[PDB]
């Protein structure tokens, strides 16, 4: 170790598992409600109205994503296991 | 002196660490290994309740091991631990606050990260609000200070020329 | 690079039929380990006649704990603006059915 | 002459300590910043919450760090297509409320402008604005005028 | 040996105070963007002038500083409603422009993202745009066409 020389080492006051604890928090946050609980009290949204929302955002229609939703769900569900494959791969 | 786990050669009699300080050594009496440690050191830290508040201060050790709570930062004297979580105002570390609550003594126990609610989430469910309030979020941003200028001459010299 | 020439007229339009969903990775740190270093147990050891020389260089050694008292307690601010952007915590909801 | 020396380096960790900090700090802002934008809520700075266009971001838990999982909105398939900024009907202008015109081969379509989809040009997606001679790059075509079959 | 002494008290110092003077300057560099931003406009930045929906800032003079009297938007009372992403009619899905299907039980109605004013389905808020058996929710319905 390195505190034998009196060197000591501070203890960080947040511990790992309240920082999981937050991250949780905010990522059912933003999966429950999107930017309204970030500006305020969160409310309530379905998820394919805020990818519509989102949609609306970047400039294209709301109903390309309704047209193929199945299409965009498996697109995202196979970035998520590229990007976790990819991670365990420093 | 602990009693190790680790056996040596049959010459050598002494030991030695990564950061290259001699943390092991033979007993040539009986041939037993024997460890060698640091003696405990640390600094004393005080809790105060703050003024007009309170008057009685905790005992705060750093990594010191041991009314008596053994905290993960250390070891924690006049302080009782509660199990119940409030939201702390005095940072102490390792998850742990301290604080004065209800006569009234002060406490030590974990932060609460925020009020435990739970959203309502369904598919065909949404929350439009129908009214709103203008609020006003004050900020503090300092942009300079004090400019100050040092000259030698007057400063590391007096009225001597040499 | 790739060397390409994009072809450019006064009426001609390229635009999108399809798209394709990917995520960014960016790594960036926000805090490290916390480290308080006193002249007592550094420069001295067990003897009285180096902390009797240490007087008159006390002056610096308390700029140099405060500076790392300053340094500890940024670092645990630190943490605070960037995870603690909410003070309520959302339960994942048991549905997971998105 | 041994605290002396051990004085300057100390006082040459406490530096590059502060100096280490100050990093971590403007790291840290930048990190608070990123997770205020892009994760509470949407971005509309572009090549800040990642390359393409920003949709959302998932933070995660890290050691002494923090990382971002950023959603982004990249074309993959692209076409070519002849296109117009004003359309002549009747000695008037026609301009595209929220499109473009393009056509393929002989038909002019209004599209929008990220994404391909055919529609036939009305006078609900165009808005009259002028004369004929104003425009350089005008193009003669019919407007469909809804309103003439419904009002029959 | 005091000359020495001083010199080694005088370069900690200045160390000191180029450090401070480099945070002031990432301090003043961030509030005169915020300035910039958040006074001198509305800035489209969420969670930056400010929690809420930011709309204006006030400056104030400050010593050796500044603050700003942010202006935000935030709501105070919602209410929880029925929502459909889109409605069919007679062969033809109906999508709102710029407002969402909610119901109250037995009606249905248009209303904004940010305030809640029902209003009755017509051919000039919404737009068609394909059949209905695409869409995987829908909920039947009839349009006013008002002419
Ligand atoms: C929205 O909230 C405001 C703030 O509470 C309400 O205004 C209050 O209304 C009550 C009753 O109408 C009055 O007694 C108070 O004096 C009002 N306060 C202020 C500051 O004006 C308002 O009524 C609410 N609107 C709705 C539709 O609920
Ligand atoms: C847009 O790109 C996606 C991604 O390649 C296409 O989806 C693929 O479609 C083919 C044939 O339809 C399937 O064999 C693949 O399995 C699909 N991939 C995924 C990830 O779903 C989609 O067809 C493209 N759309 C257009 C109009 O070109
Ligand atoms: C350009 O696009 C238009 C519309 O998609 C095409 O017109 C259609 O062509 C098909 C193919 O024979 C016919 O069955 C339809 O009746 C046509 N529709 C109309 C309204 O006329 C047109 O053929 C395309 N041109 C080229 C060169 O691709
Ligand atoms: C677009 O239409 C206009 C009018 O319908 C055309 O202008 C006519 O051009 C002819 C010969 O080019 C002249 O004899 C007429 O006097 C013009 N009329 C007007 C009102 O200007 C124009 O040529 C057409 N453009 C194309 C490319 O066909
Ligand atoms: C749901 O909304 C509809 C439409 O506003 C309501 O129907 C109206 O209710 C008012 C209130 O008494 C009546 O005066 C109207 O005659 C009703 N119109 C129709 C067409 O029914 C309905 O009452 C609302 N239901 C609830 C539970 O709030
Ligand atoms: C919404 O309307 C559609 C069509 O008007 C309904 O679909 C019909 O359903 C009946 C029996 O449920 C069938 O006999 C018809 O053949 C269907 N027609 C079509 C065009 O699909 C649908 O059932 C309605 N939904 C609700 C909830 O009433
Ligand atoms: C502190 O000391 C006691 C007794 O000496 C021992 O039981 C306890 O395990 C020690 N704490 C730690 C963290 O080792
Ligand atoms: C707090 O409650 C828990 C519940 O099991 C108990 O184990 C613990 O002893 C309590 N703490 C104190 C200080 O009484
Ligand atoms: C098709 O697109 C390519 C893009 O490089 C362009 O060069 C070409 O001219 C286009 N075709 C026509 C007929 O314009
Ligand atoms: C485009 O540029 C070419 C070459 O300068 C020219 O011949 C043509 O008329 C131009 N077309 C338009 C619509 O400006
Ligand atoms: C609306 O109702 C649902 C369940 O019926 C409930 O979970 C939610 O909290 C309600 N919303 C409000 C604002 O009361
Ligand atoms: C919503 O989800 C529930 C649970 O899976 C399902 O029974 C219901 O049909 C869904 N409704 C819509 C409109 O998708």
């Amino acid at each position: 170790a390195q505190k034998f020389n009196g060197l000591t080492v501070l203890p960080p006051l947040l511990t790992d598992e309240m920082i999981a604890q937050y991250t949780s928090a905010l990522l059912a946050g933003t999966i429950t409600s999107g930017w309204t609980f970030g500006a305020g009290p969160a409310l309530q949204i379905p998820f394919p109205m805020q990818m519509a929302y989102r949609f609306n955002g970047i400039g294209v229609t709301q109903n390309v994503l309704y047209e193929n939703q199945k299409l965009i769900a498996n697109q995202f569900n196979s970035a998520i296991g590229k990007i976790q494959d990819s991670l365990s791969s420093a | 002196l602990t009693e190790s786990n680790k056996k040596f050669l049959p010459f050598q009699q002494f030991g030695r660490d990564i950061a290259d300080t001699t943390d092991a050594v033979r007993d040539p009496q009986t041939l037993e290994i024997l460890d060698i440690t640091p003696c405990s050191f640390g600094g004393v830290s005080v809790i105060t309740p703050g003024t007009n508040t309170s008057n009685q201060v905790a005992v705060l050790y750093q990594d010191v091991n041991c009314n008596v709570f053994q905290t993960r930062a250390g070891c924690l004297i006049g302080a009782e631990h509660v199990n119940n979580s409030y939201e702390c105002d005095i940072p102490i570390g390792a998850g742990i606050c301290a604080s004065y609550q209800t006569s009234q003594s002060i406490i030590a126990y974990t932060m609460s990260l925020g009020a435990e609610n739970s959203v309502a989430y369904s598919n065909n469910s949404i929350a439009i609000p129908t009214n709103f309030t203008i609020s006003v979020t004050t900020e503090i941003l300092p942009v300079s200070m004090t400019k100050t200028s040092v000259d030698c001459t007057m400063y590391i010299c007096g009225d001597s020329t040499e | 690079g790739a060397e390409n020439s994009v072809a450019y007229s006064n009426n001609s339009i390229a635009i999108p039929t399809n798209f394709t969903i990917s995520v960014t990775t960016e790594i960036l740190p926000v805090s490290m380990t916390k480290t308080s270093v006193d002249c007592t147990m550094y420069i001295c050891g067990d003897s009285t006649e180096c902390s009797n020389l240490l007087l008159q260089y006390g002056s610096f050694c308390t700029q140099l704990n405060r500076a790392l008292t300053g340094i500890a307690v940024e670092q645990d601010k630190n943490t605070q603006e960037v995870f603690a952007q909410v003070k309520q915590i959302y339960k994942t909801p048991p549905i997971k059915d998105f | 002459r041994l605290i002396t020396g051990r004085l300057q380096s100390l006082q040459t960790y406490v530096t590059q300590q502060l100096i280490r900090a100050a990093e971590i700090r403007a790291s840290a802002n930048l990190a608070a910043t990123k997770m205020s934008e892009c994760v509470l809520g949407q971005s509309k700075r572009v090549d800040f919450c990642g390359k393409g266009y920003h949709l959302m971001s998932f933070p995660q838990s890290a050691p002494h760090g923090v990382v971002f999982l950023h959603v982004t909105y990249v074309p993959a398939q692209e076409k070519n297509f002849t296109t117009a900024p004003a359309i002549c009907h009747d000695g008037k202008a026609h301009f595209p409320r929220e499109g473009v015109f393009v056509s393929n081969g002989t038909h002019w379509f209004v599209t929008q402008r990220n994404f391909y989809e055919p529609q036939i040009i009305t006078t609900d997606n165009t808005f009259v604005s002028g004369n004929c001679d104003v425009v350089i790059g005008i193009v003669n075509n019919t407007v469909y005028d809804p309103l003439q079959p419904e009002l029959d």
